[PDB]
């Protein structure tokens, strides 16, 4: 499904990626937040944690994950988090490993999104 | 020996559903001739290590002596019960942010605002009073319950267990700003309790749910890190912005305990 949009569709998926970069701003702005490169700042999982809570109405307390992650290690742990909240929001275990969105996969990285903002449209 | 065998899960006559959200759901229904509440906690990656713990833990819910504070009832070990669950007694009001922000039919009056912090102070001097301290017990408008005569009765059956979405809060705003950063272990419980408390003050004055236009992220991420606080509001007392005011201190040393301000609640009821 998604194989054939990311590899064998170079126009829709710009009109995928544009609507991302709109869909992840409009949440994060909320923070004072502003997301530029859609396949270099999610890497280290604190803005698909942040993301989260925007799309699901829960706060993340700070202590629960790394804000400002110090290690390849920390950034795995935030995203293998974030993957735990988008299955208790519903989605199914997402198909990249935690490693591929910190070594920015960008079929992974848009993967993931792509699952969000398909499920999270009407969220506010 | 095993002490405690919980209450059996099939002797519960569930009634009419109340709500489903991200705990579990929640019922009214009977059980051997008490109206109750039954709370059904649907838990992800369930273990043994979980049900021991969740049985560990409900005991220290089970408190009948203290008047502002609900106890529960009893809990239904799972297994044999299909979830882990905890039964209270049927509060008819429902919970203090019921009456005060979901009321169709009356206003509470300034002074039963003033007996509802009154009880809720004495039920958290009490709670304070236990040694160690309930964990994961917040206090915040959804977390209290109004009985039939009006009393407030801080509600156990609210406190989260440890397996319970940890790493998430649905009630930022009553959080005092270091809990909403620092683990428990390193906070002074008693002390971010009374901010909590702080913003019940606020809620009972104002009449409004705290930071309502902000999302729960947006609440904890700005109260956090961006100095977000209550707005004082405008030509109240003297008396009551000054408790106010200190309930809410910045430094959370210069709080006052519960049992400081139960005096100062009691000079405020009526003579
Ligand atoms: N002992 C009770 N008696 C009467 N009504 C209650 C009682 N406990 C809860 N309720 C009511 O049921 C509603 C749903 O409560 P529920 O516990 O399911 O959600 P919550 O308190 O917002 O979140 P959480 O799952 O974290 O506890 C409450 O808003 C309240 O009206
Ligand atoms: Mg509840």
């Amino acid at each position: 499904a998604f194989d054939t949009l990311f590899d064998h569709a170079p126009d829709k998926l710009n009109v995928v990626k544009k609507t991302l970069i709109t869909f992840v701003n409009k949440h994060l702005n909320k923070l004072n937040l502003e997301v530029t490169e859609l396949e270099t700042q999610f890497a280290d999982g604190v803005y698909l944690v942040l993301l989260m809570g925007l799309l699901e109405g829960y706060f993340v307390p700070l202590h629960s994950f790394f804000l400002t992650p110090d290690s390849f290690e920390q950034k795995v742990l935030n995203v293998s988090f974030a993957f735990e909240l988008m299955q208790d929001g519903g989605l199914e275990k997402p198909k990249p490993r935690p490693e591929d969105i910190v070594n920015c996969d960008l079929k992974s990285t848009l993967r993931v999104l792509y699952n969000l903002f398909t499920k999270y449209r009407n969220v506010e | 020996m095993n002490k405690h065998s919980g209450i059996d899960f099939k002797q519960l006559n569930f009634l009419t559903k109340l709500n489903e959200n991200h705990s579990g759901e929640l019922w009214k229904g009977r059980w051997q001739g008490n109206d109750i509440v039954v709370k059904v906690l649907k838990v992800a990656d369930w273990s043994t290590r979980k049900s021991r713990d969740f049985n560990e833990e409900c005991p220290r819910l089970r408190i009948f002596s203290h008047p502002n504070v609900l106890p529960v009832l009893g809990a239904c070990q799972s297994p044999p019960a299909p979830h882990p669950t905890l039964i209270t007694h049927w509060m008819p009001y429902g919970s203090l942010y019921n009456v005060l922000h979901e009321g169709t039919n009356f206003v509470v009056d300034q002074s039963q605002a003033v007996k509802f912090a009154l009880d809720m102070a004495r039920g958290m001097a009490f709670l304070h009073t236990l040694e160690p301290l309930i964990p994961r017990h917040a206090l915040n408008s959804r977390s209290v319950m109004i009985d039939e005569d009006m009393t407030a009765r801080i509600s156990m059956a609210d406190v989260k267990f440890s397996f319970q979405s940890p790493g998430r809060m649905y009630a930022p705003a009553w959080v005092a700003p270091e809990a909403l950063q620092k683990k428990p272990e390193d906070t002074n419980r008693r002390s971010a309790d009374m901010w909590s408390f702080a913003v019940l003050l606020w809620e009972l004055v104002t009449r409004e749910v705290p930071f309502a236009d902000l999302s729960n992220m947006e609440i904890g991420m700005k109260v956090a890190l961006e100095g977000l606080r209550p707005t004082i509001p405008p030509g109240i007392s003297p008396h009551v912005s000054k408790l106010m005011k200190i309930c809410m201190n910045e430094d959370p040393a210069k709080r006052p305990k519960f049992d400081m301000i139960v005096p100062i609640l009691e000079k405020m009821q009526d003579k």
